[PDB]
Formats: C-alpha cells, structure tokens, sequence
C-alpha cells in the first residue's frame, strides 16, 4: 500500500 | 503548458521508440504446466515487469507533467492493458502463440493450464492475428501504447487531452508519410483505435481472473503486482 | 458482397437515423419507496423491453443481416449493454448531473446510491454524457458510433472456420465504410483536415471507456443476481447468461 | 435457452 506514489516518486 | 505539446511528430515518435522498455527473460524455465506453477509463472514476470513500466511511464511526454495522484491513478488503471498490448505486440510473429518473454513461448493449449485463462489466450492471439493482418509498425505501436496509458483512466478520474491529439497527428503523420491516402488514413486510424477497446475489455476479464486466482492461493503475494491488482 | 459496402456517407446517415428504436416510457408506479430492489426492477424492466426493439434496430443497420444467425447472436450477447449505455448517455446529455433513463424517468447521481455499487456507475455514465455535451455531439454522430459499438464490440471474440473468417472481413469493410461516414459529416459540418481526425479519435476513445462502464454493468447485474434483486426477465437473464 | 436466435431469425 503506498509502493506506487513512491516509484513515482 | 507541456513541453510535450511542442515536440514535432518525428520528435513525439523519437520519444516513444526512446521510452522503450527491455524485453524481459523470465527467471524460471518450464522445460507440463499445472495451474500453481503457470500462475507463478506470468505473473512472475508481469510483477517485474512492472518497475521498468514505472519508468517507461516517467518518460511518455506530458505524463510526468501531471500530479503525482494522477500519475498513480492513470497506471492503477491501465497496468495490464499496457502488459497486454506489449504482449500481443511481441507475439506478432508467433502464429497461434503468445511471446510472454523470448524463453516462454507459450501456445492455447497451454493456455488450458489454467482455469478460465484459454478463453482470454484466445483473445490475446485474437488481437496479435489483427495486428499481423494490419501490418503494424514500431512507431505505430508504441503511440498506441502511449495512447492507452493517458485515455484509460482519464474519465474515470471524476492536458492529456491535449497530447493525445497530439498522439493522433503523430499517427496520422506515420501513415501519411507510409504513403496511405486521405481515405485510408482515417480508416486505419479508426481500426487501430477500435482495437484498444477490445484491450480494454481482455484487461477487465484479466482483472477478474487475476483476483479469483488469489482467492484460489495459486498465485504468490507480489507486492506491486497486489497493489496495482486492488486498485481496481 | 454486402448492399451495404456501396451506400453514400448519406445514404448511411439516413439508414441509421430511419433504423432507431423508439424512446419507451417507464412503466412503474411512482408510489413505491425507493429501494434496492425496487430501483433494480425499474431499471431491469425497462432494459428487458428496450432489448426487443433493440434487436429490431439491429436488423436495420447495414451489414448486420448479411451475418450468420450465430454472428448476429454474439454480436448482440457482446453489446447489448454498451448500447444500453450509449443510448442512455445520449439522452441524457441536456439534462447536467441526471440520468434519463426514460422521459418519465430522471434519476440522478444521488437516487443511484440507492443501490449497492450502483453510484460509481452512475458517475461514469453521467461523466460520458457531460463529455458527449462538451464535444456538441450530433445525432448523426450518435448513429454512427452505436452501429460501430453492435459490429466491432465481439468481433476479436468470435472463433475458427473458412466462414468466419469472411465474416469477420465483411465487419471490417462495414467498421470502415462507418468511419468514412463520420469523417463526411465532420467536413461537411466545417472542420478541417485535422480537426476531422482528431474529433474522430476523441470520439472512439470514448468507446473503450463505454466498454469499460459495461464491463463494470454486467458484473453489477449479476451481483445483484445472486442478491435476487433481479425479476426473472427471460431476454435479460439471457442476454446476461451469454457471458 | 433461445429467445434472441428466435427474434432474429
Ligand atoms: C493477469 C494474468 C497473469 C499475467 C498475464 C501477463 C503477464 C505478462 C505480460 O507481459 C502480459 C500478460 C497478459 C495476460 C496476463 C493474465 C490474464 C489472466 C491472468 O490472471
Ligand atoms: C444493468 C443495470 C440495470 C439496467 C441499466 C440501464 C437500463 C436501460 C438503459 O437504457 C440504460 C441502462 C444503463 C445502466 C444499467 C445498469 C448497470 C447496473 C444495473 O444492474
């Protein structure tokens, strides 16, 4: 949960 | 606004073919499937996949102009479809059979492996023949790919309109250039694009059999892949 | 082949606008509390009717009779609902933030929450339709894309024989000999060469998010199956079996 | 079990 926002970031 | 809005069609297609990502190999080889080891298998290789789409996503003009929330929305909606089209793409030149990676060529029958996953192979392979038979070129592909990325969750999300015209003259300038008249320009460009919403249908039955195969604790709990499956 | 593959852009335009189905009016009473199973019998009564003139719509538009029966019921099993859907978003696109499911039928955003899982599809539909009032969609355009969603929708899921494959091409040449038809209307309405195009896209792209609200219908229907919410309409549980 | 090939044909 959260692991995409975080990739992208 | 955008930088993206700017660039010439060639400029656009250089972009694309640039933003490739690689071919993956997958990490395992079967040699008799069975429902666990297929399951493991493809989506094994769709959650790798995944990080480079990530990056791949990063570098399609006009996406990283967006928010970070919209960014996670147009990829939450749009990860398999996008696995998809990259799927039938590179099976192209594989009659009856799907390229999932360069050492896993697998076929429908294979496709029987696993419950409720021949009809969607069949569907797959029926995109990759229509593919075959409109000839599809490279800069044709990946403006497809890029397409989807930014239409898929647009509406559902309650500038990208600007480049996906933009994406259109690009098209059109392939297949002007290709030497195709007025005529069959518009007509390919309709019949490429009608095509994404038959993708778009294979990405919504994927979706409901990725998740019963999770009730069913045949696939492995891949972090991203989980996250990008509950999304939805 | 097809009679069809020799109509003028016109021609075409006046063979689907004479094709339409009539507009029914909801036949329910007013006087019943708003409910989940209630809502879903108004809803599913009217689809089961509209579903037998739909059918009729269908043997009018050019190339669909030239089909096998077998073609022409997975046709229909395949779009049923997107049809539904797009003829709903199109009535429905003067009337801002409000579904007319029928003249005497206007429900909105609030009245779907009525149902379980029902506003977000309500949502999406009410999106198309103020995405449709945006664009200043013409009816001529409206025919045009419903005839493209009953021929393209199940033709990459039919089978394999010699037949179908024949099949298969005489859609393609009727798909395209659609396409023609918007791009006349859009140069005879004025735009230029590139704005036919791009409209063209817009237009189609709008198409895979349809596919995509039905997709999200059937699953919702079927749910709302097992809840037995559902009257037993004959047409409309087959229709809904086909998947 | 066939109301729409009945209708159609
Ligand atoms: C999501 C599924 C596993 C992963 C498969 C995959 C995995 C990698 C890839 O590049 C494309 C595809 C297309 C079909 C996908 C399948 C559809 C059904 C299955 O659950
Ligand atoms: C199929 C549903 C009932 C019938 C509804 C209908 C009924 C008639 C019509 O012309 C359009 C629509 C759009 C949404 C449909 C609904 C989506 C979910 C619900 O179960």
């Amino acid at each position: 949960k959260x692991i995409l926002c975080r990739l992208l970031q | 606004n955008s930088l993206a809005l700017s660039l010439t069609a060639d400029q656009m297609v250089s972009a694309l073919l640039d933003a490739e990502p690689p071919i993956l190999y997958s990490e395992y080889d079967p040699t008799p499937f069975s429902e666990a080891s297929m399951m493991g298998l493809l989506t094994n290789l769709a959650d790798r996949e995944l990080v480079h789409m990530i990056n791949w996503a990063k570098r399609v003009p006009g996406f990283v102009d967006l928010t970070l929330h919209d960014q996670v929305h147009l990829l939450e909606s749009a990860w398999l479809e996008i696995l998809m089209i990259g799927l039938v793409w590179r099976s192209m030149e594989h009659p009856g059979k799907l390229l999932f990676a360069p050492n896993l060529l697998l076929d429908r029958n294979q496709g029987k492996s696993v419950e409720g996953m021949v009809e969607i192979f069949d569907m797959l392979l029926a995109t990759s023949s229509r593919f075959r038979m409109m000839n599809l070129q490279g800069e044709e592909f990946v403006c497809l790919k890029s397409i989807i990325l930014l239409n898929s969750g647009v509406y559902t999300f309650l500038h990208i309109h600007r480049v996906l015209d933009k994406i259109t003259d690009t098209l059109i300038h392939l297949m002007a250039k290709a030497g195709l008249t007025l005529q069959q320009q518009h007509q390919r460009l309709a019949q490429l694009l009608l095509i994404l919403s038959h993708i778009r249908h294979m990405s919504n039955k994927g979706m409901e059999h990725l998740y019963s195969m999770k009730s069913k604790n045949v696939v492995p709990l891949y972090d991203l892949l989980l996250e990008m499956l509950d999304a939805h």
